[PDB]
């Protein structure tokens, strides 16, 4: 129950194969769920060695 | 030659990592195909680019060139196309006989209009023109129709565009 | 404009290019044509809100 | 129709959120306006988008 919201944000699957702009949006897109995806692995690794721990 | 978006097609083209040209028999009549030109040589003689095709006048006439080209396949396909920008307005009534051109390729979904600019360039090789260069993308079922009354650089045939793993590098290893 | 050509959609020809202007308060709108213009009939409310579009079969 | 920049309209559009059109008097004078095409049927009849005017020659 600790989430954030966000209403409007950009365009994250395309049909028509354009340019520069469309290769800079799946690359913003990327990086930000990659970069989360570690930060998920590493909270949970960080509290399960921790809660091992102090059992 | 000046690529109006030289990142765009530089993308696309190396994302797709295939140069599979086909040849594809347009109705190019009126007009005297193949012109070459003295700046780029090909096995000591005069030559063009293997992939586009250069329209001159015939018999001082060039007719509106009105071709249709469908696209029946299962895949994309990628037209390259060029508009040609003489130097003078004495070039452009020796070339095309008409003092006014203009280019317009379409298709159900999009359309593109490019007039072209008669001016002076710095000399490259000799030449002071410029061709530029526009690409279009074919869906399947989809109609390709080209419209011109002259200074167009007609494509030779389809580039067959995929997706996969391919990309570019810039390195001197 | 731009004579020319397309290919037939619904036994039509031709095409309609939209433009889009967005006109600040106290600012004014002038519109000078001499032909094929699509006139607009009023104006749209724009405001910044929490709305957004999506795609979706749900 | 078409669109030159379909992304760029679909966005702020579609943060607005709303589609308050209101009716504003022009002072189209020496066109025939309310223009109709005979691909786009409305009850049966021709016409055109509502939110739009076709301008011809009087
Ligand atoms: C509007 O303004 C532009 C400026 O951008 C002018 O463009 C210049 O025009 C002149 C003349 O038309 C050009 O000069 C030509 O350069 C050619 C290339 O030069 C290279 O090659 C020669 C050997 O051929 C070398 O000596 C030279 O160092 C370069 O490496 C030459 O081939 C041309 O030679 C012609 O003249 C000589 C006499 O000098 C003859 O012997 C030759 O047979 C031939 O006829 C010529 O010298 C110049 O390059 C253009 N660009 C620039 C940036 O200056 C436009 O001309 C101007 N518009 C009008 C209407 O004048
Ligand atoms: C998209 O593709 C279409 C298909 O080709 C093109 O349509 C052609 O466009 C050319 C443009 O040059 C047309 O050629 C011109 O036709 C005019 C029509 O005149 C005829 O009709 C009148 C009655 O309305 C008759 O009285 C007359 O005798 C003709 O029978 C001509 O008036 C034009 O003449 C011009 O050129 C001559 C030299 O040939 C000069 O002497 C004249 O002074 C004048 O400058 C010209 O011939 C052609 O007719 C069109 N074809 C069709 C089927 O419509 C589009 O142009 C093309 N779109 C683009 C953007 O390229
Ligand atoms: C420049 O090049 C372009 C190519 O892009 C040409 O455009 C084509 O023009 C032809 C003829 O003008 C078009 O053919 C027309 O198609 C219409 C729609 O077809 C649908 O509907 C019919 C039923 O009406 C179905 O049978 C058909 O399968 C499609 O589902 C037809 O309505 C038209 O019919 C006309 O001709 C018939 C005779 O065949 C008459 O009985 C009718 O009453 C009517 O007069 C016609 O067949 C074609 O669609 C255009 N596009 C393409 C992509 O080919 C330009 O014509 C050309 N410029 C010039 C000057 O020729
Ligand atoms: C922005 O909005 C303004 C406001 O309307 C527009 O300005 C008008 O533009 C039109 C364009 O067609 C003008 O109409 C033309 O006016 C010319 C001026 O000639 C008058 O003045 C000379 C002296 O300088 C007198 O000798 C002459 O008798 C006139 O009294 C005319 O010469 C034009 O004639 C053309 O059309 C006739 C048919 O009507 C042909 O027979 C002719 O051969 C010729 O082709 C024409 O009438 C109008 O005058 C402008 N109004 C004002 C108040 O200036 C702008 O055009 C608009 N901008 C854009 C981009 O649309
Ligand atoms: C090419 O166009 C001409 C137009 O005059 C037409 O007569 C001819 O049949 C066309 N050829 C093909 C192969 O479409
Ligand atoms: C143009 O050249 C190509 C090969 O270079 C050839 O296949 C074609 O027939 C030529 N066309 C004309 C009109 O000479
Ligand atoms: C509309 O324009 C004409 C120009 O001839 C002018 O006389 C008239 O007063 C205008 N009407 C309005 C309501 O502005
Ligand atoms: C055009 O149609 C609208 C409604 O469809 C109407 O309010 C308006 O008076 C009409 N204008 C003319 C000139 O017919």
């Amino acid at each position: 129950g600790k989430t954030n919201e966000k209403f409007h944000q950009i365009e994250k699957e395309f049909s028509e194969v354009e340019g520069r702009i469309q290769d800079l949006e799946k690359y913003v897109e990327d990086t930000k769920i990659d970069l989360w995806s570690y930060n998920a692995e590493l909270l949970v690794a960080l509290e399960n060695q921790h809660t091992i721990d102090l059992t | 030659y000046d690529v109006p978006d030289y990142a765009s097609l530089r993308s696309l083209v190396a994302s797709s990592g295939t140069l599979e040209f086909n040849n594809e028999s347009f109705n190019w009549t009126g007009v005297t195909q193949n012109g070459t030109s003295s700046a780029c040589i090909r096995r000591s003689n005069n030559s063009f680019f293997s992939r586009l095709n250069w329209l001159t006048q015939l018999n001082f006439k060039y007719p509106a060139l009105n071709v249709t080209m469908p696209n029946n396949e299962q895949f994309d396909k990628l037209y390259i196309w060029g508009v040609h920008h003489p130097v003078t307005d004495k070039d452009q009534i020796f070339l095309y006989a008409q003092s006014s051109g203009r280019i317009t390729v379409s298709t159900k979904r999009s359309q593109q209009a490019v007039i072209p600019n008669i001016g002076y360039r710095p000399r490259i090789r000799n030449i002071p023109s410029r061709i530029s260069i526009y690409w279009t993308i074919v869906k399947p079922g989809d109609i390709l129709l080209i419209n011109s009354t002259g200074n167009l650089i007609a494509p030779r045939g389809y580039f067959k565009i995929r997706s996969g793993k391919s990309s570019i590098m810039r390195s001197d290893a």
